[PDB]
């Protein structure tokens, strides 16, 4: 009906059956900080959905630590939900605690750093979201996964753009370099040697940004610069290759 | 930043450098770009560089330092952020500092460069 606890009075009755409390949450469970379900599921050491049921109102500070208490991913949807819970703009110290938890220095096995970006976007501190995006994309680029780095950086760039936020020039430069390298393969694939050669020149001028494939890419550049007629650039890049 | 009284007064001085600078400045189409240009006009190079950095333009700060000879500044700026062509720019900076030390008969300092550069 509009009852705060009467149907859940019957559900704590019915010999406190779990299924009733599992189903009432989906449509609409209760009100007044939803504390009833908060202790209903937190019983018997079931410290997982009590946090989800604390998302109703100001009961989140209790089981947010329980979400955080897991050094490993107890549930990824729970991780994202706790990120949103921090994003409720409570500005508590547990926000910093979750930042540390996602860093994983107290854990030793933190998950993907995209959650850090999501948390910073939720907190609306966009000076750090861009920095985290740059760090993640640069790490993936250094590891040698340029397609994955380009994908993640583009998605993060679009997430920052969708809010009409001034995107820093460092993020744009990184995205431009990664996308130029991505287009190298496409332009070589169709045999258009001029476009691919120009993109390879743009990559080679930043080849330090592609450490793990410094030697291969440069070689390709020379070949492409030989095909496209950019033989001066080919000579310069090959001379740079003959460093010890 | 009137760019009209300025041009007339430059005409009065018969200062073609000022007239051309004002025309170039008017061709430019952004404030705080023109402000950076005019604070570079008076020789406040540090102010112009800081202005360019604050508007999130490492490119134009690098260009200003490269028009001048502050190659150590170019190395310091290239340490942070990212650029369109930073390997070539840093090699040019290292070669230029090597020349800077070698023209003053200060080898063992130019030898430090010419090696990081090629």
């Amino acid at each position: 009906s509009k009852c705060n606890n009467e149907a859940f009075t019957l559900a704590q009755q019915h010999n406190k059956m779990e299924i009733y409390a599992d189903i009432i949450g989906s449509e609409d469970t209760t009100n007044e900080d939803y504390q009833s379900i908060a202790l209903y599921f937190e019983g018997e050491k079931r410290y997982l959905q009590a946090g989800k049921f604390f998302l109703l109102c100001g009961q989140y500070s209790r089981a947010l630590k329980h979400f955080l208490k897991c050094p490993s991913s107890e549930d990824n949807v729970a991780i994202e939900m706790a990120i949103e819970t921090v994003g409720q703009a409570k500005d508590e110290l547990l926000t910093n605690q979750l930042i540390d938890h996602l860093l994983g220095e107290n854990d030793g096995m933190p998950k993907d750093a995209k959650y850090l970006f999501r948390l910073y976007m939720a907190l609306k501190q966009y000076r750090e979201a861009a920095q985290t995006a740059i760090i993640i994309a640069r790490e993936e680029q250094s590891a040698g996964n340029y397609r994955n780095a380009h994908d993640v950086l583009f998605s993060m760039y679009a997430e920052l753009k969708s809010q009409k936020i001034k995107i820093p020039s460092e993020m744009a430069t990184n995205l431009m370099i990664l996308h130029s390298y991505i287009l190298v393969k496409i332009h070589v694939k169709n045999g258009d040697h001029m476009k691919g050669a120009r993109m390879l020149i743009r990559v080679a001028n930043n080849i330090s940004k592609f450490p793990s494939h410094i030697v291969p890419i440069l070689t390709s550049t020379v070949i492409e610069c030989h095909r496209a007629g950019l033989k001066n650039s080919a000579f310069s890049f090959a001379a740079m290759l003959m460093r010890p | 930043l009137d760019l009209y009284t300025a041009e007339q007064a430059f005409v009065r001085c018969k200062d073609y450098q000022g007239i051309k600078f004002v025309k170039r400045l008017g061709k430019l189409l952004s404030e705080s770009m023109k402000q950076a240009e005019v604070v570079g006009y008076f020789g406040r190079f540090e102010e112009a560089e800081r202005t360019y950095l604050e508007m999130d333009r490492r490119d134009l700060a690098i260009g200003l330092r490269l028009k001048l000879g502050d190659w150590f500044r170019v190395l310091q700026l290239l340490k942070t952020g990212s650029g369109d062509a930073d390997d070539s720019l840093l090699e040019q900076a290292n070669n230029a500092i090597g020349d800077y030390f070698a023209d003053r008969q200060k080898w063992l300092n130019a030898v430090q460069y010419y090696v990081q550069g090629r």
